């Protein structure tokens, strides 16, 4: 990691928060902490979120949903390279028409994983809160998309992977930023 | 990636 | 394993299967075999199946349960030392009036236990699964112990431990074997 | 394994009964395939009784067990006894007309075949056609054995679908469910 | 983690301690060290506690709930993506009125975890410590909920995943921050 | 294994049954089935059972004994090496005035063993359970050495190794078999 | 493996019938051809029967029973049940001609041999040598045996290819797919 | 890795841009945030890309390739020892007339790895996935190097290894760099 | 191993050895005896030496190499599949004018290998050893195949593989079995 | 590493290079980023690298030789140690006149070692990129010591190990620096 | 490593001290070379003092740090506390005559050079000689430094040889035992 | 490790204190000695304070200590807090007389040295003389610090023998227990 | 299973 | 165990 | 997160 | 598998 | 062990 | 083999 | 690896 | 640890 | 090392 | 160790 | 902790 400030803290200066590995509880809480401070420099100036990531944990993904829902500046999400599962479900979290994508970008979408062993009354319980996480995602998932829950349940199925034009054409992302 | 973010 | 024929081989000959592990499918194939090898030397005479068991699969034990149902003879069982999950199960499965437990022998029931990874649809496959595994389970032990579906739901919610005794009062066996 | 006054299996194999118990690998195939080819030399006109009690397993080796069932001159049955799943269910649904049966609580399960592929491009294509063609074949068979279309078929394997004895008949992948 | 101080000292700046991990003895250890310092530094001032964190060590837990209740300055609570076990716990500690979770956030309930090795002496000695633990729990969960013992015990007897809305309704929570 | 018969099967034709390993329920059902077979034999004749075992199982164990109590015979114990544990129990369990140790042998009695991991509902069930089984083990040892209760539960606290002469004094064996 | 009133691969042995059902090792080898040499000392005119299931293996361990196949005098059938990959279906295609068969779901693969070398360059370049000679040789005898050009083997096994017993058929690898 | 400034930081500040290593996530994240800063402080002068690397992921590799051609500056490339796969693709991409290669460097290029495992379906999606993949990267390639889509396809079939001249004649690169 | 006796020990009757494994000391010693029983059975009539075997141990090798010079029966040789290193040895020390190979069988051979660690002076007698062995190999491979040593030394000093046509011209067999 | 500067910037500072490990990507862009910072600070004072190596990945090591080609100021190569592998032909790469090594290094000259698994069509592209960079180091170490390509042909093909004093003789070096 | 009112180890250099505390790899060679090139650039003729608690390890590592003494223009003094071992002692013997020391309670051992080699016949041979070369190259040199007869020191480093500090002084590997 | 207002060892140093509180290894070993030369050469008069809680570690590292306490000039206090066994014990024993500590429920353990050996008959005969030389060496050096003869010592470390403070007061091997 | 498997 | 099984 | 958290 | 093989 | 067992 | 082996 | 980058 | 060390 | 490297 | 090494 | 523990 380059020095010029480390690097990432440069872009931070200049409203720029990088979400570049896999979602967890600290890369969540880093991410929350940043966006709250930007909001606290400046509750009026656009911050960046920049994407390139295979997803990760649903609740440390919703963290950063619910953080960027609440403060008052805008968050524009750029995705670079990569955007699958909770990462492009935070794509398409961006405020509208400022959602981007480079145009050789991978956006991909599917359902929540996860897993139950034990008794019978336990998997149940597993498979009640995932089925009810993956409803969750679904309509909000509309709510950004403008597609119907029948649509996204379907689409979201298996794995889906779509170029940066396809993410546009599906309301992820409202223009492919190109060269 | 500027204009505009940032 | 001494000689006197092997002696597990000698006590097939008085008719006698002993169930005295773990419930696989080796041990359902080879259990189903020797029912009906039993049925077709003699369709009236008593088959006398020991149970010494913690249980194991629970399609391997239904494979022997609908196997004692099938054939004409009445199979009796005899608990020594356990009968764990699927084997108080077997133990409940013997010819009503010859169901029998040695007087320091354990009985245990409790719900199935599973396990289920991936998507949020095949966790959801996996519950309603074990879930209905368990309906049948309950439903059957209904009809054998003449206890209600919603007493058997509520005392195999955890690991229920009985005595000789307790089985025999819960209708699981008939009587206790008294020296 | 119990001897009786022969291993069990041996027992009942003289009376026309091949034991299909475990996983199905290569070994387990080429043993029931020289069963039923032996059990047809003794007697061809004689049915033959294929009890399964089967996880399933390698579909090539299912198909060894398939062909030589349609190839042979004797009906086979086929009884499901504890469980039929996968590969299982195929051979299950490939008995006699007639003579396909399951106990009671027997759990019969239907699905899509499952694969791997690793390495270049090209090579993963390979492996996506190879098994593409595979559930085709599978879907067409079990179409034809059940009498139920093959759009059905497809939606119906396209994760574990679990059925009761019942439910199998129903469907028609076994004739008759066996009762005391 | 960026510089702007690192992010988490900033925020200690302004009174804001986040629980982002598992509870153990070192996190414990800064959290009670920090909730000190800030008395310390302004007895009157609230302090904000952020939690994300699926639990850990209950006695690690209670260094921190004990911490809290000591000090004079109100300490309120917000949940953030996920609050489960003994992080639902604290979360409830949280002064009067000022107990908060984000729309999407996720709170569990559920008993005590455990184990116990060795002779039937040293298993009774460790089921009676850890069933004396869950009664603590759950009399303090009581008071600070508002619902009696006997319904704490059978909604937390398993896993119980509970809405940001439906942890208001249970008293966990004060009040669910809306955008 | 030398042969004359193997050794063990030309020992079993005078009526002799060898515990000489660690209690498991394929020993439990190998001995269980020889001491039927032997009565089958003649029911008036006595059966031999030598022990050089650790202990093991429990559940096992009670096979053993409960069959031991349940046939005609007289079933005399020899204690050669050890008797530990489950082993111990059994060799108590011979027809009173026919229990033996030679002059070197060791005797070892202590608490039962066990685990629970868990939830503290679970970890209460195999408490109580393992509390149980040793109340019903000290209630039998209790009967068949004429100690009280009281003074086994002391006794076997911790691990308390006996000579063959102490063994005989708290009334485990009857006589020291002298050369 | 069922004892019949003979372990049943004995029982077939007496029938002329060898079972390649395995992966192709040494111990394999050493067996079928020890098998063949023995058949062809029992009678040296009367047909004998390789029925093939098998992912391949050892190429030197196929040459001994490629070898053993053409040296002795009676006609050696094959008969491909489930799977004959690489190795197998090199072994399949040496059947006497007009004696290769196939089962209807039976799946046929030809591909190149696979192989290894860690070292310096000179020991890297004998490797190299080795298995492309070792290629070179398979490919001419496949030419020789389906009657496909040099070229044409040398393109078709380029990366795996899997062939329906049907195109096995066209190919030249069999000569009839066996009909129920 | 010595001091003059750590020696990176210290090239960086001259617009040199390491690619030293495998291709992942942080390598690419990193290569972005300096590409955009060197933009963002001079958006008229030549960045220059140093390449020694045997590639890696494809997504992080577009995630470079996409920012090259996004930014204002011509991003001129060297390969020095080697430039594999992504590497090499890469190398191909810095602005034309500006792609340079040291005398005794390797170029290779190769089609993309991958792999799937699970249900047909499942592996359709990712066959069908990485032939798009295949597609995307040798219509860049022909539209870099002046070669039909047709030779590409051929060229890239299996490893294919190029002289720093062969690259040169091939149109991956402009100019071998001669002392 | 089907049955016809087992094949192996069918084909022994008829005076045939099967040397179808790497060679250690087991193969050897069993090889070894098959060849003197063979002996004192008939020592006029031929024995037959298939050779399938990647070598192995050299001491083991010159076992049976010096027992086949031993005994007053010829020892045909055939090499079936392949003939490498200490297998290639031997099938060159069957009896002149009965030595054989398939027509696409292998041979190979190559300089002995071993390994030495510990004091100088100590991996200086392991060198001197294993040169010692290989001038051995090399002079009794010169007498056997009527090639100079200077030859034979030229051509094992790296693995060298001949088709069985090869082997012929080599003279390490006399025929190739024909079709 | 001890402290003066850290010992290794002090020497930097003196137009010293070290390469005093194993050659990987990471040492060689290291070494090229120290060579092309020296050019900079002054086109025309020598520079000094010593090495100590192992040697390790051709590439790695042709990016070295390449830069130190490319520059105007001569690079001095002193062997203190041993010089092995890539590491002898980097010490052979100094400028005409100025390669030393001290009078016990002792260097080391081989062929490439590489690795192939797979096709055969794979191990043949293998083979010959492999044979092809032997080609490319023999003609060029031919070029540097004034031997025949012939010559290093015969003298690589295995470990050949060399006093400073034969190093010289075959001019791999200049001069032996005598105390 | 504590701290003085610098690490502790930078402050002794900065008094000429330079400490072989370790395992001698590559990385301890390259580090105590550049010290002993510093050392001289800062003061050609002062002393410099190499204190010596070494195992040994490698050779060519030994023989950096051996050829750097013997080139720079300061006599380099050593001093063994603890032990020295292998190249250890052989280092300990390199110090500049009437300047070589050791504590009372210090051990010196000398030794044959150890390795290892894998593989053809051709390439053991090559790694033996190599190795016997080293060693005659050590004894040489040791001959030189302790006034001992080569075959001398080749019978006495034929197996591990523990000495004394009053030992190795009769013997001629340190000048003096530095006593309290 | 905290910072007060330095890291705690670092300002311990500064008031000449010493801490040997782990393993005693060749780095433990360097550093001791380094922080003893450094002191003395910062004053030469004033008293050094090692404070030891170490279950010992490398004889030859202990010796390094041992040797560097015995040559400087000032007096080195030893004070044993909660453990000093083995070499540790044994640098307990080394303070200077009068000045040796432990706290009074600290634990002093003392026993032979330990090794192995593993080769030849010869290479065995060679470790075993060296670990018995050591240990007389060890055993002649703990009677001239504690007064106890030689005999005593030998069957005093023949086991693992544990003190208490005021036991090893009562030895010899401190002089006083510090109370509070 | 019979009647009739056999 | 007889009687009754068997 | 304030108003009023802070 | 006959006819005809065998 | 006899006598008595058996 | 035979003939001639054997 | 001036001129020309940079 | 004093007095007296120190 | 100088002379003359450096 | 001074003196004389310092 | 204070008042007391400061």
């Amino acid at each position: 990691i380059p020095t010029v400030y480390d690097i990432y803290s440069r872009l931070l200066k200049d409203r720029i928060i990088m979400l570049g590995s896999q979602i967890d509880d600290n890369v969540a809480n880093s991410i929350v902490s940043q966006l709250l401070f930007l909001q606290a420099q400046d509750s009026e100036k656009d911050i960046y979120l920049y994407i390139n990531s295979p997803g990760g944990s649903v609740t440390a993904g919703f963290a950063i949903y619910d953080t960027i829902q609440h403060i008052k500046p805008d968050v524009q999400t750029i995705c670079i390279g990569m955007a699958a599962s909770m990462g492009s479900f935070l794509l398409a979290a961006g405020a509208k028409g400022k959602r981007f994508a480079l145009p050789n970008a991978e956006v991909m979408i599917h359902q929540p994983l996860g897993g139950a062993q034990g008794q019978a009354t336990e998997i149940e319980i597993a498979a009640n809160h995932i089925l009810k996480t993956r409803e969750k995602l679904n309509r909000i998932l509309s709510e950004r998309t403008g597609q119907s829950i029948e649509k996204i349940q379907k689409d979201t199925d298996r794995d889906n992977f779509l170029t940066a034009e396809e993410a546009k054409e599906y309301g992820l992302i409202d223009e492919v930023m190109v060269p | 990636f500027s204009p505009x973010a940032p």
